[PDB]
């Protein structure tokens, strides 16, 4: 490799850096000179012929990056060199092509194959490394411009499903169902047909995965009012089984995917996390040390045994009193109602407060 | 992974940069410095900089570079935390001029750490613009560069930061330091207002039509991460635990009004 | 450090060691005075460090714990509480002491009350000399 | 007459007359004198005084093997210098110890990057050596000293922690951390790993003496794991306790102490109790133990002004609860209550978004002031160079004007 | 306005010159009294516009030994290669105390003053103060005192300069009030966080809150106070 701060004239340039390159790579190097300065066909000779032996050329490509994208039509030619970044099996010097490209610097997120092309190499060319960055940058750009042609972002909802596994990743992997399924309920996939699957992953993500705390997340915004709740997906498996807490209910509700997964003991995780939250927002925040062992159907100590893993949830916290006053305020159990009910409560109730009390503020200061 | 992909700065660069632009050298446009600070691993730490007399134009760049080292005589024997990472500039990005900037950081070379303070009128162009060069192979002219885009990011000492606020009020309209805790009170009631004035409409978002979509279950757990801090939970004992700590902390403020007479009784009585 | 047992390591056995015990014939009588002397008093040390938060006392457990029998913790905890002079209720029927200090954020405006007491002192000084 | 030896090294030294320690002259003089200190003071003798000729030897000869080019092999006997002192400051001054077995093992760790020991048993079984004791630093239990100016005490806890090059004491913590960060604790024979992740992480008020004191009976077994170790597992032990009754303290608001008896299996009871309240009496965390029919409370908050922290700085994990200080009520107004402000709103978006703009248009004089500053204080920057220069070299020649006007009139 | 004794202004100190305080806070000296630096201004209308300054590094691993001058010459000397020169009208610390006048500083505060007439100095105050008012103190030495030169002698020219009764506090200006159009671009960073990158401006909002939860920030002052007062007092 040598300088691109020559003249530019940088596919004559590049010649000469193909030239460095592979055999056939040389051959087409200034055979692409006789015929034009050729922003496809000399440009795609380092697009097509490869990175001989090793992929010490990509400084030279990094000047075929950025030749095939302003001068020439952009996303049709970097489309390819980005496949052979996937082939050699290498993460470190393909990425970075990856890095110097990737969006709205050095060739301008469209309408986004700039991204997704990029996207979808650095996927398959790093597995958690480079993969992982691009998920923010696709993320703050998410609340501000998702690719509006939705076949990009289902092409990124097909990213979004590869990257929830392409992550060796379990709750990464839900934040990449994070991206998938707040993209796919909002506005994208819809086809609902397409979202059967993804909410029969939804059924997945919330038994695999105990942590929607039991289908509290699929309680949040919108998994519930997109992604149907008793329909061909029966979501509501889960939340069928979020509120009565025993096996039969449990086992019942336990289609051949989860009484083959097996549900049988994050059951006792959803029965604990519902009982202590719905012995919580019932009776309330304050609930008694015999009804956990009425509740939970256990011993003594053992109700001491879960408020620990309870407290540590966090969907109960405060000091925890032996006898009684067992579970306790922070929430996190799906409350869909009484804690919007609470938040029409507060909000009434922050108004006199805040509003008496700035005043109170405002005289000594 | 490929190292340079992000800086972290503070506005004290921001300093640095504008106190030399605004009393500027006769650099009108043109303020030209040198970045200090450290790396670590995919990120950039820079925190502080000064700027070296330089003359970028066409084709003549001058780099004191003997100053950049004279002035990291002085900032090493002041803070040993900084390193050269680069040059600052401000506006605009890519030049063949960087390119012979490019070469007097060569003569240090350590990684290439840019820092282009766009001296924009607009929001979106970002007022500090930080690139690592890619290809960055050159064993032919000065250094043929791409610029691999940094992210600009505030991650360093945290009361610099409540300065800096204090400072970006200052730059709004001062706001000098009076009340500071009274005047807390009243940015305490502030934004208590904007959270009942969004939360009650949240209350009517979902009341219209179909609102409080991403505040049902949210904006019902952002009150509740409110109230576990204030108030406790409705304990009466706590309020009589408070009225003994407002009859404790007032008791203490009352001997502190006791020991400001009584500490003046020996003062006053000597001064006779 | 409270503990009686950990005092008696660092006297009665060096005390072997320099032969400073090996001396009297009254000796074992004069370390077991010195035991008691240990038992009591650090039983003190034991309420006066940790003086704030016992609100309550016990003294059946304080019978156990030092090792003392009633008549002396009688005649410890009375002139614990009559002689320290220490806010306290006591139910020698109960065998219970009730202290409730209160307190001990107050402990720096008893610590104030210590700086400006000499400031009214001196001050009165100032015009004794003076006059 | 080791401080004579100390002398007629020292002042022969001072002759330098043809001697010099870089040949390895003083290097075996040290050798032999670092040995006369340091056999007395373990055998029998006052330890302030010799520990002093020892860390007057220890000091200079540093000084002396930066003379002689730093010789590792000696200063593998300064590790065990060092490794006779973490024995001596677990038997002395644990913030010594503090300073010692971190220097125990990073001198050896040197060792194992500069001799290549393979030692793979012993190197894995002096790291747990090196982690156990290393943070156990209970609170202080004199009363006197504080009257009697602590600071100069620590001073010296530092000052010979200086001399040993780790200035300050390290902590409980974060002296853990330093052997966690580094990748020796991976190099753990696993029981003490395990019987460490049972204390660090897993952290269960009632479920933390069950799974500890099986792995603390393991370490117990003494004869090939370094008698170093046996008697480093008690105060471990007392150190559990510490880290466990806090954990009871800050998710349990009234232990039944009945049960907390039975619910602690710790070996004894009234030493377990005892060592409840020698937390608690020095301020470690609240207690209401001489209750009479033996309950412990904790309290929330009722408490919380230093004696439930020990003493400022907890040793639990972040299970405590929310309790409320000076500005908590009006912090929290700050910002729990615009955590709903900043991001779900639009109502802020709306508002700084024109506050985006506000600025611009402050920004479009700030390009007016970006050539205003240009016209002005340019103007400034060379007059404030010359003019109020010149103001201060008036204050320089007003006093040579004052002193030939008093050299006129006398 | 803002004159005190027939040479003197105010201090005007916009927040470009903080931020390079607030880049040797109460840090590289802790629990150490860092003279942070001379307060290097210019005397423009009614005030002393600090215009930048520089951090003087005193031998700073626990203690605190007077480095170069030649550090001063040539950080005079690099400020005159592109800013103002060196027109020191003050000095300026923080440094780990609330509200205190150092006796020797304070004469290192006369001196100052006797040589340049137009100095106040500044004490810095962070998050230490507990929060606490007045976080910038430029408090500058009686003039009376100055007056009475050298110096506030110990058993002569002491009945002496108190029967002239010199004060003892005098003329903390009011320091910072105003857009000094040095603001301009830190004002720009403030629109962009306020904006869509938010992330650092609510990161401040919440240091409020952790600040007032579990730290003593009555009760370790005051203990320090009643350390400071029961001392210092009966000294007296």
């Amino acid at each position: 490799f040598i300088d691109i701060s020559e003249e530019d004239q940088a596919a004559e340039l590049r010649a000469y850096l193909k030239s460095k390159g592979a055999e056939i790579s040389e051959e087409n190097s200034e055979g692409g000179l006789h015929v034009d300065l050729a922003q496809i066909i000399e440009a795609c000779d380092v697009c097509l012929k490869e990175d001989d032996k090793d992929v010490e050329s990509v400084m030279n490509s990094v000047v075929s990056l950025l030749l095939i994208l302003e001068p020439d039509k952009q996303e049709a030619l970097i489309e390819s060199l980005c496949e052979k970044l996937v082939k050699f099996r290498e993460g470190e010097r393909p990425s970075l092509r990856l890095q110097l490209l990737s969006n709205l610097f050095h060739g301008m997120d469209k309408n986004t194959p700039v991204r997704y092309t990029v996207y979808c190499s650095l996927i398959k060319v790093a597995a958690s490394c480079g993969a992982i960055q691009y998920i923010p940058t696709e993320l703050d750009q998410v609340r501000k411009w998702i690719s509006d042609w939705n076949l990009t972002t289902e092409k990124k909802h097909t990213l979004l499903r590869l990257l929830y596994e392409a992550l060796v990743d379990c709750k990464k992997s839900d934040a990449a169902s994070k991206v998938m399924v707040e993209l796919l309920g909002s506005y994208t996939e819809d086809n609902a047909s397409q979202a059967r699957v993804d909410a029969h992953r939804c059924i997945v993500r919330a038994l695999k995965d105990p942590n929607a705390f039991l289908f509290d997340h699929l309680l949040t915004l919108k998994p519930v009012k997109f992604l149907e709740g008793e329909l061909i997906h029966d979501l509501l498996t889960i939340f069928v089984s979020a509120k009565l807490a025993s096996y039969v209910k449990f086992y019942q509700n336990n289609k051949d995917f989860i009484d083959s997964l097996g549900l049988l003991h994050e059951q006792n995780m959803a029965k604990m996390r519902l009982l202590t939250f719905m012995g919580m927002a019932v009776e309330n925040k304050e609930i008694s040390f015999d009804t956990m062992q009425q509740e939970l159907q256990i011993g003594a100590d053992d109700v001491e045994a879960f408020v620990i893993d309870a407290v540590r949830t966090k969907m109960v916290y405060c000091k925890i009193d032996q006898t009684q006053r067992k579970v306790v305020v922070s929430h996190s159990t799906h409350r869909t109602f009484g804690k919007q009910q609470w938040q029409q409560l507060y909000d009434t109730l922050n108004a006199w407060k805040q509003n008496l009390n700035k005043v109170k503020n405002s005289l000594l200061s | 992974f490929p190292g340079g992909r992000v800086v972290r700065l503070h506005p004290v660069i921001l300093a640095s940069i504008v106190d030399s632009y605004e009393r500027r050298n006769e650099g009108a446009a043109r303020v030209i410095g040198t970045l200090l600070g450290t790396v670590d691993k995919h990120s950039v730490e820079v925190t502080n900089c000064f700027s070296v007399p330089h003359n970028e134009s066409e084709d003549e760049v001058a780099v004191d570079m003997e100053f950049a080292k004279n002035m990291y005589e002085l900032h090493k024997k002041v803070s040993p935390n900084e390193l050269i990472l680069g040059w600052y500039a401000t506006g605009h990005d890519i030049t063949e001029h960087s390119v012979l900037i490019h070469e007097y950081y060569s003569r240090e070379a350590p990684n290439p750490i840019h820092l282009t303070v766009d001296t924009s009128l607009q929001n979106g162009r970002m007022s500090i613009k930080a690139y690592v060069s890619t290809s960055m192979g050159v064993p032919g002219r000065t250094m043929g560069v791409m610029f691999t885009p940094l992210t600009v990011k505030y991650a360093y000492y945290d009361t610099e930061r409540i300065g800096v606020d204090l400072i970006m009020k200052t730059c709004f309209s001062p706001n000098r330091v009076i009340g500071l805790s009274s005047d807390l009170q009243q940015v305490g009631g502030a934004s208590a207002r904007i959270q009942d004035a969004l939360s009650t409409v949240l209350q009517y978002a979902e009341d219209v039509l179909s609102g409080k979509v991403s505040a049902d279950n949210t904006v019902g757990r952002f009150l509740m991460s409110l109230v576990n801090q204030v108030p406790k939970i409705v304990p009466d004992d706590f309020e009589t635990m408070l009225n003994s700590n407002i009859n404790d902390l007032l008791m203490v403020t009352y001997l502190a009004n006791l020991t400001q007479s009584q500490i003046a009784l020996n003062e006053k009585l000597v001064n006779l | 450090m409270g503990d009686w047992k950990t005092c008696h390591s660092f006297i009665i056995n060096e005390k072997m060691n320099g032969k400073v015990w090996d001396l009297f014939p009254e000796a074992d009588k004069v370390r077991t005075m010195l035991v008691r002397k240990i038992q009591e008093e650090s039983l003190r040390t034991y309420l006066f460090t940790y003086s704030s938060v016992y609100d309550s006392i016990s003294m059946e457990t304080l019978s156990d714990m030092f090792e003392l029998d009633l008549p002396t913790v009688h005649s410890i905890i009375s002139k614990m509480i009559i002689n320290e002079e220490l806010m306290a209720s006591l139910d020698q029927p109960t065998q219970t002491v009730v202290m409730h200090r209160t307190e001990p954020t107050a402990q720096q405006n008893l610590a104030l009350q210590l700086a400006e007491k000499l400031g009214s002192l001196v001050e009165n000084n100032e015009r004794v000399f003076d006059h | 007459k080791l401080c004579d030896n100390l002398r007629m090294h020292l002042s022969q030294i001072q002759r330098h007359h043809n001697q010099s320690t870089a040949i390895n002259l003083n290097n075996p003089e040290s050798q032999s004198m670092h040995l006369e200190t340091r056999l007395v003071q373990l055998d029998s003798a006052i330890s302030m005084e010799l520990w002093q000729e020892a860390f007057k030897a220890v000091e200079d000869i540093h000084g002396l093997f930066s003379l002689s080019k730093k010789p590792p092999k000696p200063q593998l006997m300064a590790n065990y210098y060092n490794k006779v002192s973490t024995v001596f400051w677990k038997s002395g001054n644990a913030l010594f110890h503090a300073s010692t077995l971190h220097r125990l093992y990073h001198l050896s760790r040197e060792m194992r990057k500069n001799l290549t020991q393979d030692e793979m048993q012993r190197m894995s079984t002096r790291v747990l050596l090196a982690t156990l004791s290393i943070p156990i630093t209970p609170e202080r239990t004199d009363i006197a000293r504080l009257l009697d100016m602590d600071g100069i005490i620590v001073e010296k806890q530092r000052r010979l922690a200086t001399l040993l090059g780790l200035q300050a004491p390290p902590t409980r913590i974060g002296l853990i951390n330093d052997m966690v960060r580094f990748n020796v604790l991976q190099y753990v024979v696993p029981e003490v790993k395990d019987l460490y992740n049972w204390l660090e992480v897993e952290f269960n008020p009632l479920k933390l003496c069950e799974r500890v004191t099986k792995v603390l009976n393991w370490v117990r077994e003494q004869p090939e794991k370094e008698p170093e170790l046996q008697q480093y597992v008690p105060q471990l032990q007392s150190n559990t306790i510490l880290r466990l009754l806090q954990q009871v303290a800050q998710i349990y608001q009234s232990i039944e102490f009945s049960r907390l008896t039975s619910l602690v299996p710790f070996v004894d009871a009234f030493q377990l109790e005892r060592a409840i309240v020698d937390a608690a009496r020095h301020c470690d965390l609240q207690v209401r133990i001489d209750h009479t029919s033996r309950t412990l409370s904790f309290g929330s908050d009722l408490n919380y002004a230093t004696r439930e922290d020990a003493p400022i700085g907890p040793h639990l994990q972040s299970m405590p609860s929310e309790q409320i200080r000076n500005q908590l009520t009006a912090m929290s107004s700050v910002l729990a209550k615009a955590l709903e402000v900043i991001k779900p709103a639009h109502i802020l978006q709306e508002k700084e978004e024109q506050h985006q703009l506000a600025v611009t248009a402050y920004l479009k004089n700030s390009r007016k002031e970006h050539q205003r500053i240009l016209a002005r204080r340019q103007t400034i920057e060379e007059r404030k160079e010359r003019l109020e220069s010149l103001n201060i070299q008036r204050e320089k020649e007003e006093l040579e004007q004052r002193e030939a006007e008093l050299q006129k009139v006398r | 306005g803002g004159s005190g004794d027939s040479a003197v202004k105010q201090v005007q100190i916009d927040g470009l010159v903080v931020l390079k305080i607030i880049k040797h806070y109460q840090e590289e000296g802790q629990g150490t009294e860092v003279v942070q630096g001379v307060l290097l201004g210019l005397v423009v209308e009614d005030r002393l516009e600090i215009t930048n300054c520089f951090p003087f590094p005193q031998h700073t691993e626990d203690d605190a030994d007077f480095d170069e001058v030649q550090y001063q010459m040539e950080m005079m000397r690099s400020l005159r290669h592109v800013n103002i020169d060196h027109l020191h009208v003050g000095w300026y610390q923080s440094t780990y105390y609330g509200s205190f006048v150092t006796r020797a500083l304070l004469d290192s505060q006369f001196s100052y003053q006797h040589a340049i007439e137009e100095s106040v100095v500044l004490i810095y105050d962070p998050i230490k103060t507990a929060q606490g008012s007045l976080s910038l103190k430029a408090y500058r030495l009686t003039p009376k005192l100055m007056e009475v030169c050298k110096e506030k002698d110990f058993s002569p020219e002491a009945l002496k300069k108190a029967n002239i009764t010199f004060e003892h506090m005098f003329e903390e200006v009011p320091i910072v009030i105003k857009n000094s159009h040095l603001i301009n671009v830190l004002m720009w960073e403030l629109e962009k966080k306020s904006a869509v990158a938010d992330k650092h401006e609510l990161l401040s909002l919440a240091s409020s809150n952790h600040l007032g939860k579990n730290l003593q920030l009555l009760m370790d002052r005051v203990d320090e106070m009643s350390q400071d007062i029961v001392k210092y007092n009966t000294y007296m």
